[PDB]
């Protein structure tokens, strides 16, 4: 039965489940952001009073690597709570017309603020597009370090290289990296509290984008 | 503006709903041998003259109307239903059964959503009063749509008041109980810790002319 | 001009609305007995004649008004109200109730919303004066929307003026204190700095016809 | 409480901070970017001058460094300050309407010449558009810098490489480097100037983009 | 032709006052029991003629005006301006008050900026004469818009000699002396190394008839 | 206070700024780019009267290397005197309007030509997008040459290389990149030029784009 | 059709004027107690009857008009002419002043620019006659602009015509030679080695009638 | 002052300067453009019945060179002349308006033929669009052609290798940069032929846009 | 003089040297392109009932080469042909307006088919659009088998690869690039046909785009 499957989606993600994201979103989430932020400023700030012998290039620095682990779990939470927010405005986007889409317009628009939060802001496709990637780091960020990081290392130890500007990279790999943390973190700080002002605005054109029944005929 | 959409909707018309919905809030009801009508005020301020303005419009001695909406539109409408009235008394000597007059109403309204070149009045409108068949509630929207009721209300509190009325009301209450359950219906509207700062009333029972509730006879309710 | 937003708006009159914000404020108040009006003039260059095309316009012995909005569409609404005013009075002998005239007025305003091939008149006014009822004061904006008041304004600093005034006005002051209320009032709308020259300024009281003071009546004030 | 959460947001974002960065924008800001210009332009003119041999290639030149720190040290900071006003407009985008979009338009507006500040003049992303990067040199100056030296470096450095050509190129870099720097200052100048004449003009539809209540009605 | 834009703004109506902008210069005076005109223009050839020169148009022996702007749209206003000053004489056997002929015209050019299916007129005038009041000058514009003066000016060298006029007028001059004065104005307001040609000048005085000057009298000026 | 923020902008940066750039633009500015072009076309009929060994692969010619360095210390200018004007102009947009938008349409139009001239024309960009790079040759034309010439240089030298062509290719690097600077300095003037036509047609709406007291309201 | 542009132009003015270039040119000119008219035939193909659809046009006995443009306006507009002679004859037994005539036309040209629902007349007009003033020579263009001259031009070649002329022409000249002149003048607005043949030449001397030179008497002068 | 600076502007590229270009066009280019063709279809001819061993990887052929020289040569004439008729138009686009723009129209359409004559026939620029290039050989073919020789010389001179395929691709780069020309050369017959055509048929336009003296206001 | 330059232009190059390309397209051009068809899927029956060994990577097969040879001959005919066109259409084109184009919206039109033909179905370019190559294969399919083919050869002598599937490789760039022939030969018989029809529906408009001489003025 045709009804009962629709209704079935839509009891199961409610506004309730959006609101609940959105609740989270404006504590605690914000919060780990801020969490985050102070985290990858104490470790800049110790990257930044540092020489770098090759002994550096000998250890990965686990305070780089659990600021960098942080962050990725928190992106991987906001995106999976932004799909739950995707998921209820979605299954309530009502039959296809020409007309009388003044609260699909709302949908429409809650929704590609969303896409830009998970697409753009965190970083989260495989491959990014045309416009690149905008956010000064995404998903991937740990991988991105480890990666560029093992190139600088392998080069530097072992017959290794006598390059000067390569010791230094290494060190600039290290404090980049907790910058982009830094410049990450408040950019989704931004876009999180857009989303919030957003939802809390439009969540009830979200939920009924038509509120239709006219008197004029019988 | 006198357009069908695909689905055979008159957008226009459906606009100017919106405007209605805006407006203060009023109700008429139906009690024993007669008929009323209550409207809320948005009071400005103390600069505002208030023995002004009424909200509550007699049409003639027997019958009045109360308006939600375009407020230039509606003193145009009820302009037209005075004017209406007299017609139709010069005409026959009296005005037999109201819902002719609400008609010619409706249908000046109507026509503003046909011809192009106007757009449709702002405006719904209650009428109540007695003729020949006795007391009388109608209502009539910018489309030209119109019902009879026992108990109705137009305006940004309709909904509210509707759902009271459609638990609370009672047909053949005593004037001063059908009173006291329209203030209540009014009150049910308000926002939480907003205050009732008193409407005007108007009821009329079969035998007399209309009588307007003075401020202190509000008073006795609120 | 004549279509409804989706909300329910009218934006060619709220565009309307805009112009009129732009006029020098005017302002009118009750008193014991009597009414006032007064304007506020910024006058410009030495090669004008400041003795002529004056902000307060009488409409007959008893009633006067105060625009702002576009002068020419003000001035064309002033000749409408003369007229009508003159033809009430040729029909019954007198003008009973100012309140008609002002509707018949705002009437005007209203259609020039509702029909196409027209815009509306970019216009507010006061009507003051009075009649067989009292001192009459009501305003008139571009949708034709009226209002009684016991004091008001209009033009640029309007909400200044209406600020003061809420906290300020007292009913039945005499002429002379009630003159300086306004005359205070209209100074708070100003920018600091910003020095008021010559208003104009007009009373009425029971039993009379209006008198504009002089240029020399309104410095004793200043 | 929907309404509190909205409150609690523009509580902690008000027209005051906006104002707070674009008077620190107008001062401070503009002096220390042509600080950085000026020093670049310094740095520059010793490059300019000089012979480069090997010893070049066997260390990496403080001064160079220290102008690139600078920059980005500078670039971080606007990028944060940048982030502040994005809130305050953005948790105030009023309701989606297809209607009474006036003063929502001056917000979109405005949120687009700080979403190229941010993006295109500082450079903040870790990839560019179809669009590419048009300024002289990004944020990640300082990685950018080492990474192109130290290829040159380890050229030179082996047996090392005899090309002529290469030499001179690794002095280009230094030389390139610090007119990037003076370039990109330049620019960034113009738009930091652009947005505060940009905030100041339209901050009051910024903040609220609607004065909504009728006459008209009741 | 005749909407509001978000700002209350006519722009349509703003275009023809770029229309006036174009035109020649002219400009008028009131003096010593007297009021002048004086009008610049703009012959090319050496192919037209002279005295058929359509710039200082007479609209009765008392009253005279100059325009600027479309001079096909200003000659019908001329034209108006003619007829209706005629059909006030043949009803009061007299024109009392020449602000009420300019009222007319400007009343003839704000309908245009209001009703659509027509272009507003794209002409500034100015109207100087002698009625019971005394000299009178006044000005009107695309928009209906009039405003009475002491001096004033209108055409491409407009805000130069207003300027001019600001610095360098003074009331009850002799003639000779405004004459000499309006010219030096009208001098200021060209091109460097341009030298001014012979313009048309009008004056009338309390108890006389309009002059124009000849050809030979305006040289002695230059 | 906003006002006297917003006025300290524009007494900084007047329209007398932006003339006295146009003004040097109209004179020194294109007589030191034909000089450059009449240096370019010497260095490139020595080039053509050539035959090249190894030797040449030995040494760097310091006469390109001049050609090369005399262009970017051209463009480097142009850049910042044009930076100049984008300033004049972009403090002045006026607030944001959906009418009486004649001249801010003129301000657009030259911040266009200017942004063209800067981006496009003197390539002063990190990265050119999809549009491609349409000037023969850009502000980083020495290290392009010196790259371009490195990596013949050391497949030469290594015995190096014995490819007849590849040595050609070294002397086609030297003649191409003279040719280059020939070709850039023609389509840089005609930009140049073109801008003191658009600047001087159109100064006065892009100083004052609004002239904004009627007379229809009281 | 009726719009200003921002700069205050009626494009479509300017338009018709272009439609105006494209058409024969004509001339006419002043001399010695007279005046006359030359228009450029620019036959082709021995099929047409030549001698049939003139350019040049008696208004009356007194007026002659000579247009060019689009040929159906003109007759439309050459009719309008010949009735409104009529008209102005059978009211006052005569026709003082020619210019009278031209500004009616121009008048019903001007409304063309104004009113929307119509596009102006792609025309351009010269008028010539004897009045009681004397010779009289104006012109009239799509806006219903008109000029008085000595001499004129309109078609596609009124620029070297007008120049020419504006050489050439001295005032008072025998009939003779003034036809010469224009012939001369006429000849100059033709593209290297293209060939004059056969204009239509007409002329009028104070006393007497208009009188159009055959075929025989124009080739005198080639 | 600024009337004077323009007039000097205008005096300096005349009508007459840009003519003088489409009178050489019409006449000697469209010539040696045959010329040129010839040249290369000769050449092609020589390479089509011929044997390839390892003594033509020793050598660099001297007629290939000489044309694709002569073709480098003519592009360079074409592209500097047409920035003749750029600089004529671009220093005659009048002031920026809403209408009027008919002439002003004529004068994009003419520079937009122009530049795609430069741009994308001559393959003048150093990047090309997204659209690619379309044209067969640019500007820099003889460098192209040494480069595309150079690698498969190398290859083949080492030991060098035993691949059929490759030795018979050195006779293909050889023929294909002939095929190249011949195709240009054609296609830039067209364009240089369609460039005489629109120019001649619009100049009016091109140097006056507006001819502005209305008779309605006085 | 002017119309005289035009005049020659359009003398040299009629409707009938159009019509004549044309006319040997419907008949000759048509055959030739079967020929190639032929030649291929037969070339492409004898590599299907073939095992390869080393042996087929010592020696390039002359009957491939041969196919190969072929088409490239045919699209350097159909390409300077098909210039005969453009110039035909593109002398032709009027005056710039903005009025009176229904015969230059023909000229458009027909023109863009010929671009097509010429940029896409015969891969003319150097470099391909965004728009990809749509065309099996291009002009220089020679030197793309050669280059391909010269690849797995070097691998497969060497000490060389060991690989089954490099050896299967060899036949599948032998077998692919005979199937390519197949393929665009078909594709450049639809586009040919396309051409001859369009052209003979549109040539009229395409030599006389407008009729202009009303007989409304006098």
């Amino acid at each position: 039965k045709r009804a009962a499957l629709i209704q079935n989606l839509r009891d199961s993600y409610t506004e309730t489940s959006s609101f609940a994201v959105i609740e989270e979103w404006a504590a605690g989430t914000l919060q780990e952001i801020e969490g985050i932020a102070k985290a990858a400023a104490e470790a800049h700030g110790v990257i930044r009073n540092s020489t770098y012998g090759r002994a550096q290039a000998e250890k990965s620095p686990e305070q780089l690597l659990g600021v960098l682990q942080r962050y990725q779990d928190l992106c991987h939470n906001v995106y999976c709570q932004a799909e739950t927010i995707r998921t209820v405005i979605a299954i309530r986007i009502p039959e296809h017309k020409e007309e009388d889409n003044l609260g699909v317009a709302v949908q429409h628009a809650v929704l590609k603020i969303i896409d830009e939060l998970e697409i753009k802001t965190l970083g989260s496709g495989e491959k990014s597009g045309s416009g690149g990637a905008p956010t000064p780091i995404g998903m991937y960020a740990l991988r991105e370090y480890l990666s560029a990081r093992s190139t600088v290392e392998d080069k530097l130890l072992g017959g290794g290289s006598q390059s000067p500007s390569l010791l230094l990279e290494l060190r600039q790999i290290d404090a980049d990296f907790m910058l982009k943390v830094e410049l990450a973190t408040t950019h989704l700080s931004t876009m999180v509290r857009a989303v919030i002002n957003a939802y809390l605005l439009n969540w009830k054109k979200l939920i009924q984008p038509r509120t239709g029944s006219d008197h004029m005929v019988s | 503006i006198t357009v069908f959409s695909p689905d055979g909707r008159l957008f226009q018309v459906e606009y100017a709903r919106e405007a209605v919905k805006k407006g203060s809030t009023a109700l008429g009801m139906k009690f024993a041998n007669g008929v009323l009508l209550i409207s809320d005020k948005k009071v400005r301020s103390r600069l505002i003259e208030q023995n002004s303005i009424e909200k509550i419009q007699l049409i003639d001695d027997y019958v009045a109307a109360v308006t939600s909406g375009l407020v230039a539109d509606a003193r145009v409408l009820v302009d037209f239903a005075r004017i209406s009235a007299q017609q139709e008394k010069v005409t026959y000597g009296s005005l037999v059964n109201i819902e002719n007059l609400v008609k010619r109403v409706a249908d000046q309204m109507q026509q503003y959503t046909q011809y192009g070149g106007v757009r449709p009045y702002g405006v719904s409108l209650i009428f109540a009063g007695i003729d020949q068949i006795g007391p009388r509630l109608f209502d009539c929207d910018p489309a030209g749509t119109i019902n009879e009721y026992k108990a109705t209300a137009i305006g940004s509190g309709k909904d509210a008041v509707v759902s009271f009325l459609e638990r609370e009301y009672k047909e053949n209450l005593p004037e001063k109980e059908a009173v006291t359950l329209g203030i209540k219906a009014l009150k049910s509207s308000l926002e939480e810790g907003e205050e009732l700062k008193a409407p005007e009333i108007a009821s009329i029972t079969v035998g007399n002319k209309y009588r307007i509730y003075d401020q202190e006879e509000v008073k006795k309710f609120l």
